[PDB]
């Protein structure tokens, strides 16, 4: 058929091929976030030097936790992706019209 | 598709469109009395300031 | 969805909708071309025989 206004699918289309890029950058944030954590309890353990045997547990376990966290925060990330490409909210604050 | 009901409604899950769009007064039908907030800040800060 | 743009069926829909209106007047113009050649068979037929 012949078109008397601007299709809407390519907007969608475009729209959602440059959002599928954003996984990469904050994934890379997680797994900085990860190690700046581990660094600080690392840190706070030094204190617990009068004592062997109870530093390294409190380590094993701060950090085993630390790191078991990485799986649901990863799942929680490349969902709220997931949810801006679902739907395309073109009613926020935009060019209406034109 | 085709054969869209152009006469009789305004329906066929376009009625979620107005969920979508209804929604929006619900998030403003809540109302506070500002004497309550007010007082309520008063307390915050006298309750952060221990002593 | 949120509109962005008027759809092209918007317009289609309603084209079709209003040619359908015009299949009954074709018709009548049919009918009574029918009728003026019925009339004239029967000037040309039963007023120059005996």
């Amino acid at each position: 058929r012949t078109g008397l206004f601007t299709p809407d699918m390519a907007f969608e289309t475009i729209v959602k091929k440059q959002v599928k890029k954003i996984r990469e950058p904050c994934l890379k944030c997680v797994d900085m976030v990860i190690s700046e954590l581990i660094s600080t309890v690392r840190q706070c353990t030094k204190k617990l030097q009068q004592y062997p045997r109870l530093r390294e547990e409190m380590e094993r376990i701060v950090t085993t936790h630390i790191r078991e966290r990485e799986g649901r925060t990863k799942e929680q990330v490349m969902l709220l992706i997931d949810i801006e490409l679902a739907y395309m909210n073109t009613n926020h604050e935009d060019f209406i019209g034109f | 598709g085709d054969q869209i009901d152009t006469y009789e409604l305004s329906g066929g899950a376009r009625i979620n469109r107005i969920f979508h769009e209804r929604f929006p007064f619900e998030l403003v039908k809540m109302e506070f009395d500002e004497k309550e907030l007010r007082r309520e800040i008063s307390y915050a800060i006298k309750n952060i300031h221990g002593i």
